[PDB]
RNA sequence: UUCCGUUAACGAACGAGACCUCAGCCUGCUAACUAGCUAUGCGGAGCCAUCCCUCCGCAGCUAGCUUCUUAGAGGGACUAUGGCCGUUUAGGCCACGGAAGUUUGAGGCAAUAACAGGUCUGUCAUGCCCUUAGAUGUUCUGGGCCGCACGCGCGCUACACUGAUGUAUUCAACGAGUAUAUAGCCUUGGCCGACAGGCCCGGGUAAUCUUGGGAAAUUUCAUCGUGAUGGGGAUAGAUCAUUGCAAUUGUUGGUCUUCAACGAGGAAUGCCUAGUAAGCGCGAGUCAUCAGCUCGCGUUGACUACGUCCCUGCCCUUUGUACACACCG
């Protein structure tokens, strides 16, 4: 591990544990190829069917924040949320927040959904397995839908409605939009098994 | 006798390096690359530099001319005018087998370093406001 | 010198400068003019005079033989019409020919043949001496 | 009670449903290295994805 | 008896410009002058973009229309008419040849 | 801690906010924008970073003084919205119960006049010459 | 007050660089002119 | 709440903040800042980003000051 | 309907492809004072100060100058090489390399047969009909084309704090500039003015002057504080100026004032696969004046998919047919 190289020069890359062994390829944390400085890389990822299984993950959570058209294309405002995101987050858990973030989008995907299949002849929904990238993909997805709706007419940040997104999602406490959401479709997923 | 210029390119900016053996230096259109002022986007300039060391600037000045673009782009294209021209100087000056070494440490962390990218905007087309967009349809 | 400082805090370095450094003279309009055509209010700070000036011989001393009509494009910006899209508008000339005719006055500038302004001899020199003085 | 169980992705056959949008797989139980067995999943998968089954029982029959 | 001499050159088609300057030239270069060209400026493309239907019916389509202009430039130190004797060979069609006297 | 802390103005029958910092209190008054309100603060010489409600009431008093007497403290003439009058001839800055007046003298006397714009406003239409196809 | 110098038509004028045709003389004429249809 | 209406209230210049509130609302992670005690302590800004100010006068409690006014906090140390 | 191959067919013609334009690579070639970089000299300003060092200005018989800019000649990619699948054919997937490995991206061009598609209001293009002086001809004056209970279509502005306002800061590209009257089209520079706008001295028919096009979003530091609020800017009053022969049912631009709906939108529905969508501004067309439009251009720059035939359609085959104006039968 011998790797400095650290995000915004304050976050150590080293010592990041992913303990999930099934999406531990699917998030870009562990190898040394993916520790960065910043999270705005101009890559040219999309081009390739699991290039994005290669993009950081600090960059794709990054990617998901410019949402909305009246932040469309706004990289740098989402950079800077990001960091003051994260240096609160240190400053309330007192621990690496990339292994903050990480338990995060580990805690916050769902593992069934259920979907209108056609069996033997008729259609109906069943349920069926989510695959790892798409799991981190609506992992994601839920952390940054929640924080934004909480920001919207609040006098609270988008930078710290977004760490206690975060810190309640790794904790997997059910408070955090990203956990309801899990369980819900994870619910409806069940009714149909 | 040490002296290159090197450029690196993006959308439409172009920086160029031009180097000297001198002892430290970098200033980009005479101010110091310390100060390159999206400073979000400020460890990327300083990619390159704590990708070798300061260490390996140790005998050199550069001075580096940037244009064209935007702010993002000029960053790219300094980024790129580093790397190119550390490159080119241990290429002509220093020895073939370190300049192979600080070519591997540049281009494992990033190969667009070295690489411009050949992205352009692509042109605009009739029948909408965009290269792929169209018109908003109505049958009724 | 001025590329070694941030120009954020050099021109707050500046702009108490010409304060505390004697004095110029100050309209009687200082207070009312909105700086330009498609502002809503005047500037907020009661020294942005001041401000204007230091943020603005720092112009001519990093270029030579600006004029008026150039300034006015330096200092416009968005213009919101409403419900129509918005558009670039220019500054007001009269609080920059004024700011240009004040550095004259105090020596930091002079008009220059060939048309436009130039930094003075004088004028690099404090220059570079406040420079010298910011962190 | 249930134990979530992982399984292997070892090849992958198909594309089931209306829309194509659900594939079928065969995975492979990595505790028990011996069960293989057909599943559907949704969102992209490539040969050796790791899936995490909620229950093991459920298995999917050809192009289902 | 020397003087500057900028000839200048126009056209809509590359080739049959590039020909008559590379004529200029090395007409000039047997007679040990000082030619110092070709100078190439910045090719101007006239555009005109036109809706194709006459009425206004149907879809909506474009044709760009355009004209690619063409400006070299020559340098020469001579007298006029050293150089009204090089500048009397024979001219392609749609060039245009300007010749003047610098300061 | 404001111990005489008022919510409520009164000024100018306009029942201003106590609650609210000045530049954008006055502001209530109808016939004084935010440009208006700020050319007051200035001449009256008043702390804007202070709350309208933490004033003193000395102060106040020139804020009425400057409003009522725009043309007196050197308010430039453009600035006023009574330029030329029609009725007489003054520069005033009509204040909050007489916009309303004024504007229902205007539009009477267009009226009477039999004008374009008088029978436009009595009829309801729009009277600046938008179209109305659609719109309304 | 401004007519094509082709047929003398008052709509759709082309008055840029000079030209004054209406949009389809010119278009009848632009290869005679020397408007090639490139892109 | 209304943490800006509420910044001429007796209370908000007797004692209320400078150490009758946020003695504790930064140590309930013994770091918790101002900028974020907006809302958990419902009390919002600027009756509350001129109290950090004051804190910084007052040698309490150290800050970092950005872009979207955001605004930082340590308790003691 | 690309090819391999099969084979009562053999040999060919169009369309596809090839082709042409633009963009992407070239420290290789040709060059360039209407492009510049480098060094050296003088000039200024800093400073351990005398030199050195840094940042600008200026001039040339400085360049064993053409990297950056411009534009020409060429070169480069062919799936070439490797692995695996495949008649181990045509091909396909993966990979090093590489500027580039979806035909590299984007366009232009584009078959047979057809439509009672649109255009007689582009054409002194045209048959027939009507009119041709008290005109359906031409020209002048004034009005309408814009009128407003209402329904529909493309859109512009928004509903805010991932924000508005006010400072500081500052990075593009594509284009445009009729003797434009006696300064006139684009307009630098100087002075008057709060703005609007004005007067004077000027440049440019243009890589030369406007214009290195000193764009916005963005970045920065403050003010606002969840409030139909400082979000939003409709409706309206007064008043100034500009264009034009004339501005009234306001041409347009300014100043102060007036502060509507709108709390992210039912059923339905559109466009979109990478420098793309979306956000942001700029140019041209129209043009005396007027751009919320259209055609281009750069800037910031993603989510998702790398499938399928479920819906809407399209191509080929087999099949049924009481259809042939052809299932709107
Ligand atoms: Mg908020
Ligand atoms: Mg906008
Ligand atoms: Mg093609
Ligand atoms: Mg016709
Ligand atoms: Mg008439
Ligand atoms: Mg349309
Ligand atoms: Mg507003
Ligand atoms: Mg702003
Ligand atoms: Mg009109
Ligand atoms: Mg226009
Ligand atoms: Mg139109
Ligand atoms: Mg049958
Ligand atoms: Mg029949
Ligand atoms: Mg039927
Ligand atoms: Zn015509």
């Amino acid at each position: 591990p011998g790797g400095d190289v650290k995000l915004f020069n304050r976050w150590t890359f080293e010592d990041v544990q992913v303990s999930d062994i099934s999406l531990n390829d699917y998030l870009a944390v562990t190898s040394m190829k993916h520790y960065t400085f910043l999270p705005h890389s101009a890559g040219r990822y999309s081009a390739k069917r699991f290039r994005k299984a290669q993009c950081p993950i600090i960059e794709r959570l990054t990617n998901s924040l410019m949402m909305h058209g009246r932040n469309n294309g706004k990289k740098i405002m989402a950079v800077r949320i990001i960091k003051h995101t994260m240096e609160i987050i240190h400053l309330l858990t007192d621990a690496n927040p990339i292994q903050i973030i990480v338990d995060a989008i580990i805690n916050s995907g769902p593992r069934e959904d259920a979907t209108r299949i056609g069996s033997a002849g008729v259609v109906r929904r069943q349920a069926v397995d989510i695959s790892p990238l798409r799991r981190v993909n609506q992992a994601i997805y839920l952390l940054t839908t929640g924080a934004r709706e909480s920001a919207f007419r609040n006098v609270k940040t988008i930078a710290e409605c977004l760490a206690d997104e975060l810190i309640n999602a790794a904790k997997g406490s059910s408070n955090s939009y990203a956990i309801k959401k899990k369980d819900e479709i994870e619910r409806v997923a069940k009714a149909n098994r | 006798p040490g002296t290159v210029q090197c450029f690196g390119r993006k959308k439409t900016a172009v920086a160029v390096a031009y180097c000297k053996p001198g002892r430290g230096l970098i200033k980009v259109n005479g101010a110091p690359i310390e100060l390159i002022r999206p400073e979000m986007l400020r460890l990327k300039a300083f990619e390159p530099i704590l990708l070798a060391g300061r260490s390996r600037f140790k005998d050199i000045d550069m001075r580096i001319r940037v244009r064209g673009g935007g702010k993002t782009s000029q960053i790219y294209s300094i980024r790129q005018a580093i790397a190119k021209s550390l490159v080119a100087y241990y290429q002509k000056y220093v020895d073939e087998a370190a300049k192979k070494e600080v070519k591997e440490i540049f281009a494992r962390y990033d190969r667009t370093l070295l690489v411009a990218d050949p992205r352009r905007c692509e042109p605009k087309k009739f029948g909408g406001r965009g290269a792929r967009a169209r018109f908003q349809k109505s049958y009724r | 010198t001025v590329k070694d400082v941030n120009p954020h805090e050099f021109v707050k370095a500046y702009s108490a400068h010409l304060k505390r450094s004697g004095k110029m003279e100050l309209p009687e309009w200082v207070d009312i003019v909105k700086t330009a055509r498609f502002k809503e209010l005047p500037p907020s700070d009661a020294d942005w005079y001041y401000i204007r000036a230091a943020s603005m011989a720092r112009k001519i001393y990093l270029r030579q033989g600006i004029g008026i009509g150039g300034f006015q494009k330096i200092y416009g910006g968005r213009q919101r019409n409403g419900s129509r899209p918005p558009h670039f508008c220019k500054s007001s000339g009269a609080v920059s020919r004024n700011i240009l005719q004040e550095l004259q006055k105090m020596g930091i500038i002079d008009v220059d043949p060939k048309g436009g302004r130039l930094i003075t001899s004088q004028g690099r020199r404090d220059l570079d001496q406040v420079a010298g003085t910011v962190p | 009670d249930t134990q979530v169980k992982l399984a292997v992705v070892v090849k992958v056959m198909g594309r089931t449903g209306s829309r194509g949008q659900v594939t079928q797989v065969r995975v492979k139980f990595l505790d028990d290295q011996n069960r293989l067995i057909m599943r559907n999943v949704k969102g992209p998968v490539r040969e050796g994805d790791i899936l995490t089954l909620l229950e093991s029982e459920r298995e999917a029959r050809r192009l289902r | 008896v020397q003087h500057r001499i900028r000839i200048t050159l126009s056209s809509k088609s590359v080739k049959n410009l590039e020909k008559v300057c590379s004529d200029l030239v090395k007409g000039a270069k047997e007679k040990q002058l000082k030619v110092k060209g070709p100078v190439r400026m910045p090719t101007k493309v006239l555009n005109i973009t036109t809706r194709k239907s006459p009425c206004g019916e149907g879809t909506n389509t474009w044709d760009r229309f355009e004209m690619r202009v063409h400006k070299r430039v020559i340098d020469l130190v001579s007298s006029p008419d050293v150089v009204k004797q090089i500048t009397s060979i024979t001219i392609e069609p749609g060039v245009e040849v300007e010749v003047t006297i610098s300061d | 801690a404001g111990e005489e802390f008022q919510h409520i103005l009164r000024v100018l029958n306009t029942n201003v906010d106590g609650k609210q910092k000045i530049m954008f209190a006055l502001t209530s008054i109808k016939g004084v924008g935010r440009r208006f309100s700020n050319i007051v603060c200035k001449k009256a010489d008043i702390d804007m970073n202070k709350r309208a409600g933490e004033l003193s009431a000395e102060e106040m008093d020139r804020l009425m003084a400057v409003v009522h007497n725009p043309r007196q403290f050197k308010v430039p003439d453009w600035f006023l919205n009574r330029k030329k009058d029609y009725k007489d001839g003054r520069f005033s800055q009509v204040v909050s119960n007489a916009v309303d007046m004024k504007l229902r003298d205007d539009l009477e006397r267009l009226k009477k006049i039999r004008n374009h714009r008088g029978l436009r406003h009595y009829w309801g239409v729009r009277v600046r010459g938008q179209h109305t196809k659609t719109t309304g | 007050s401004r007519v094509c110098r082709v047929c003398g038509n008052s709509h759709g004028l082309i008055r840029k660089y000079g030209l004054m045709c209406c949009r389809q003389c010119f278009r009848s004429n632009a290869k005679d002119i020397g408007f090639i249809k490139y892109r | 709440g209304k943490q800006k209406e509420k910044v001429n209230n007796a209370v908000l210049f007797d004692q209320a903040t400078y150490d009758k509130l946020l003695t504790e609302v930064p140590k309930y992670k013994q770091i918790t800042p101002s900028v974020l005690s907006e809302r958990l302590r419902i009390n919002g800004s600027l009756a509350r980003r001129a109290i950090k100010d004051l804190m910084e006068r007052g040698l309490i409690r150290m800050v970092s000051i950005h872009s979207s006014q955001q605004i930082f906090t340590r308790a003691t140390n």
